[PDB]
């Protein structure tokens, strides 16, 4: 495959960079190898992932492509870019820039980019046929297909509960199988990791295990302050009985119901993290890594 | 003296000049237009002061020579080479200690003014940074430090 | 070799997996920071061989070059070579040197000079007759004939450079 | 982060004379250090806070864009400020200065400030309008939508589950007693080592401790070769609840019927046996003892 | 190494890719292209040593051996070392030798021949006399002592090959 | 280096190849059984160089020392190194040496002998005389000159300590 090496910088005007001249239809050879630099020295970007991004021409308003860099060298500030169909798309002088982002979920932290440059696609046998953008259309139809399925679904369950009803009415006489079953649940949201789901991120590349104990009234944790509680030191320590999962620097820890603790997530310099809410602490524990993000599981 | 001079429509370099002659002015309308010459020594036109480490791996479009060269030594003498310019300090102050060599005046070590010994005989000073010149050694750590220089 | 991150759910895996057995079997056979059974390289480092080291081609090592007239009409040639320095004695003797006397025109370099006092034995053309040449340490050669004033003195050999 | 370094004077006659140019996409990671100058020395501005005020065009009035600055060293004369959102919103060629100030009853007492330079914020792919679904859009516009359609349809679908389970559970006397069952026996075939039973032969006189795990699209298991997965090297791992039961040289490893896996059986030189069925993988690692052999129990 | 490719959709890759580590490893002990700390080898190139080389076994040169009746009865013994000819001056002078007279009977070979003519200094048992035999390039060996007609002449020393 | 084993439907596989490759890498830059063109290393086996071998720093042999009095005052200075010897004779003479006598105060020892008689050719100070010390394999070394019981002997140069 083809590379195209340029230095670009964050401070000083990409002009002086020689000629980058791509061909059309080129598919995922023609790679733009560039080595970032701001005011003179190589740019760091270790926890920030590169960004190329493409700019839209003015007069129509279409062409404008973000897309995530595959391959970096963050600590020495260089980066391989594979040319995309859709840098490719218009022939003649395009525009174009690196950025670099860090995102807690749906939400940048910090960004920081290069100066832009320009590339130069030349004509090729063949010519790519675009189509028009329709991301909001796409977004707006699976939005209303998903509300049709709530509309629908909700006019089919009610029917199949209400032509069943009969049969609902005579499964239990009385309650002798409810009040057995509701014996079962209080045990289910006890002794069973079931309910509450909590994720530790971490630093190990592997599987770290995970302790969890649950305890009220530990020190400084009374509501009357320091030796106000009725045993001091704290109350009974209950080991919480987890299912843990694994993800890259994920655990997934599952609790039973009962153990639900919404409080505040404090951060201990080690393999610890705790939840505190008022008096009740939920204690996490690593063995051969360090927690370093904790938070309650949405999906 | 030399003056800096910057204009409105090019602000990222300055150049440094020095009036020099003006054009003939006429002695009437008492709305005159006419010229003047402002001889610059230098013609290149500098932008910013860069302070990098050991190499320069910006786009440089002229050679540029360097304002400040900021050595600490970690072995017995000086030997700072990037293929073309050899810099050498024979006797030097071995064990951790600065040298400037400031481009535009004279050579320092540590705190005190030392020109007449700093330098060894067939040392350079007329040396110049092109867009990938390395002088990154396990012998000396060294703070380049120059202006972007075009015409 | 310059090679990149594996891990869990990795973008481009067997690609990079690929190309960094590529890069590492790639310094097996040249460059990188290994010594190879074939190319042109250069080695840095103390490199102590408790073995038997044979060399089929050459082995070179420092050389430096010097001649100069000592005195007395006698011109030494010298070549450095590593730890040894190769002479040649020339010239031809034209006034007197006294018997045990210094050759003051010119000395053997610092670089060029032993460790100890060096006796170079020489020869005169035509005769039986015999001298000798001592560098000192300090260069200044002394000559340890009896006095002379004519004739060709000659003589090759080695002297070495530190004791 | 970027920074750009400045030095500023009161006095001197600047007044365009030092250039800043930023992107509008950055965020937190821009900022400018800034050295103040009263008569060619710096200026102490003990006891006065500094303010960044931009002049943007377009956009005056009588508070045009005055943004407090966080880090300053007011004996040595010097301010480190990070380009806000607002402060890269105007894109364009902006002026901007520093005023430092004094304060009393929230009325003015003392207020000196630098002389102004360039502001430039240069526009990004995410400032430039582009065309989509037949109508012109900017960035912020559509990523408020469809996280406004994502937001929407959670709470949707959470209202969907619960409103249905209301019919079932509310409107019965016995149908919240299926309602139960369904929910405790997906658990108990999922968390409770169950139905799933599998006899590990080994070496030791003893009683060896076993782990076991599972992982779907491990290397070697993908459907379409190696590395055509989701995941590459292997999905979540989970750690499968287990009951251990000996006798000589025989565990009897027991785990929820959810992890019933009839594959293909590897033992490894070690105290490790792998079963294999396609993409799914079954992982035991004994500790202590060898594993001779390994079968599904037969009753 | 030789190694097997590494790629998306590949068959058996798991296996392919531990082959390729354990082939790479192999080469990091002994064999392939690479000089280890151990074993007996091979290299090829040229291998420029910037630091210390020492050599605790042995260092072995080219050597060569030659012997032969230069002329008179005086037989020369020669072993070539790498860019270094030790030589031997004996036999005895047989018949009349002239002053300054080439020793025609047999010459040095050219592979022993210096680049310059380099006097070899003897001495004549029994007595105080020395003379000396030169060697020029070409290998004709000459006779730098007075007219002799017998006497045993005997030298021990070396000369250099090249210039 | 040391590595561990790659296989189907193994537990942790991006990490087991990847601290392999890690491994493996590790020893192309410094340290295992590999030589290196930097750093400081200890290198065993027969090496045959077919090339060029060039040393710029130095270049050390095996070398020892000994100095002794041949007989009637002859001082000879011998330093080996490698399979070359480096000699220089010294002192005065004392009492009458016999013509082709053997020097038997001290022995050359057998570390420095020769394998082939070597005869080193010296001068007498203050006259054209010159005389020859050889060296046998044996260590007795013997005196080449005339009868001489006085005078101050000189001669530095080389003899070989092996044979085919």
């Amino acid at each position: 495959m083809t590379e195209h090496f340029i230095t670009l910088s964050t401070t000083e005007p990409n002009n002086n960079i020689g000629i980058v001249k791509l061909r059309h239809a080129d598919v995922n050879s023609q790679a733009i190898v560039a080595q970032i630099v701001e005011n003179g020295q190589p740019k760091n970007f270790e926890g920030l992932q590169p960004f190329f991004c493409l700019m839209a021409q003015e007069a129509t308003g279409q062409g404008v492509s973000e897309e995530s860099v595959v391959s970096f060298d963050a600590k020495n500030g260089t980066l391989k870019y594979v040319a995309s169909d859709n840098a490719l798309q218009f022939v003649g002088r395009n525009e174009a820039y690196f950025s670099f982002r860090k995102q807690e979920g749906g939400r940048w932290i910090e960004q920081f980019s290069t100066r832009t440059f320009h590339y130069i696609v030349e004509k090729s046998i063949y010519s790519q046929p675009f189509k028009d953008s329709n991301y909001w259309w796409t977004f707006k139809e699976l939005y209303r297909i998903f509300n049709k399925y709530i509309e629908d679904g909700k006019k089919s369950w009610e029917q199949f509960v209400e032509a069943n009803r009969e049969i609902l009415e005579s499964i239990d006489p009385g309650g002798v199988l409810l009040a057995k079953v509701i014996d079962i649940e209080k045990i289910v949201n006890e002794k069973v990791p079931a309910g509450f789901k909590f994720v530790l991120e971490h630093d190990s590349e592997y599987q770290p295990e995970v302790k969890v104990t649950s305890y009220k009234n530990a020190i400084g944790t009374e509501t009357d302050g320091f030796d106000s509680g009725p045993v001091f030191g704290g109350g009974t320590i209950y080991n919480v009985p987890v299912s843990l999962s694994y993800d890259r620097q994920k655990v997934y820890v599952e609790m039973p119901k009962s153990y639900t603790l919404a409080g505040d997530i404090i951060l201990i310099d080690d393999g610890t993290l705790l939840v505190i809410k008022e008096t009740q602490v939920l204690c996490f524990k690593m063995s051969d890594a360090k927690i370093t993000k904790g938070y309650v599981f949405v999906a | 003296e030399d003056v800096p001079i910057i204009f409105n429509d090019d602000l990222e370099y300055t150049f440094y000049g020095r009036f020099k002659t003006a054009d003939n002015v006429a002695g009437d309308t008492n709305s005159i237009i006419s010229s003047f010459t402002v001889l610059c020594s230098d013609p290149f036109k500098h932008g910013k002061i860069q302070s990098v480490k050991n190499k320069v791996i910006e786009v440089l479009p002229y050679p540029v020579k360097p304002d400040k060269l900021s050595f600490k030594l970690l072995t017995e003498g000086l030997l700072a080479t990037d293929g073309n310019y050899r810099l050498k300090s024979s006797q030097a102050k071995k064990g951790d200690f600065l040298e400037f060599d400031f481009q535009t005046g004279d050579t320092f070590l540590n705190g005190k003014v030392n020109n007449n010994l700093l330098d060894l005989d067939s040392d350079f000073k007329n040396i110049r940074l092109t867009t990938g010149t390395d002088f990154s050694s396990s012998n000396y750590e060294l703070t380049i430090q120059y202006r972007k220089a075009v015409l | 070799a310059s090679i990149k991150k594996v891990y869990r759910g990795m973008k481009n895996g067997a690609e990079t997996i690929n190309d960094d057995l590529e890069a590492i079997n790639s310094e097996l056979t040249s460059g990188g920071n290994v010594v190879h059974k074939t190319g042109d390289e250069t080695i840095a480092g103390k490199k102590t061989f408790t073995g038997n080291v044979e060399v089929n081609g050459s082995l070179t090592l420092p050389t430096k070059s010097w001649s100069g007239e000592l005195g007395g009409g006698i011109i030494l040639s010298l070549r450095k070579k590593g730890t040894t320095v190769e002479y040649s004695i020339g010239g031809e003797i034209s006034s007197s040197i006294l018997a045990n006397s210094n050759l003051v025109n010119r000395s053997v370099p610092n670089e060029f000079c032993p460790r100890n006092r060096c006796s170079l034995v020489g020869h005169m053309v035509g005769g039986w007759n015999a001298f000798h040449i001592d560098i000192p340490s300090s260069g200044v050669c002394q000559w340890f004939g009896p006095t002379a004033s004519s004739g060709t003195p000659r003589g090759t050999g080695t002297y070495p450079i530190d004791s």
